[PDB]
């Protein structure tokens, strides 16, 4: 569809190299790592989460077009 | 006979077929995002 | 084809408006494959009637 592209550019951490890149009929794959440190064993005090985002190509060799950057505090989870 | 067009002029708005069908189906588009987007955003500040 | 002058055998065309009136070009061809149509004739080859 495309109103899940936009609730993706509605995205803070979803940022890309091009926003004008096609996103139908597409297949994204997401290789995210996460950094994370506490204050309790929930509570969260500061989270990271980066990682690549890459696309299938009519080949599905993968290859890279945005970057994840997710920064927070105080959190209770990852979004 | 006679024949009364109490139409207010949709016969010169043309091709007012699909002309219709936009209008609309832009309206399911900024609608239906919004309650997307409206409940990922909550979704959101409900994990942090 | 004379000016303002309309023939016997026309096609028509539509206006924004809601109506259907003579072409003149478009109902100009319809003849030639006719006048084809005569001295050398139509074939209706491979159709499905």
């Amino acid at each position: 569809t495309s109103k899940d592209i936009a609730v993706l550019r509605s995205k803070e951490w979803f940022q890309l190299d091009d926003e004008d890149f096609d996103l139908l009929n597409k297949t994204l794959t997401f290789e995210t790592e996460t950094e994370v440190t506490f204050k309790n064993a929930n509570i969260f005090s500061s989270v990271k989460c980066f990682g690549p985002i890459k696309v299938e190509l009519p080949t599905k060799e993968t290859v890279e077009i945005g970057i994840v950057d997710y920064e927070a505090g105080a959190s209770h989870g990852n979004p | 006979p006679v024949m009364a067009d109490l139409n207010g002029g949709l016969q010169f708005v043309p091709e007012l077929k699909e002309f219709t069908a936009k209008l609309r189906k832009e309206l399911v588009e900024t609608s239906e995002v919004r309650k997307a987007v409206s409940i990922e955003t909550a979704l959101e500040h409900k994990v942090v | 084809i004379p000016r303002e002058t309309i023939p016997f055998l026309h096609l028509r065309k539509k206006t924004p408006a809601g109506d259907w009136k003579y072409d003149r070009q478009l109902s100009s061809l319809f003849l030639d494959g006719l006048e084809k149509a005569a001295f050398n004739g139509v074939t209706f080859k491979d159709k499905y009637v």
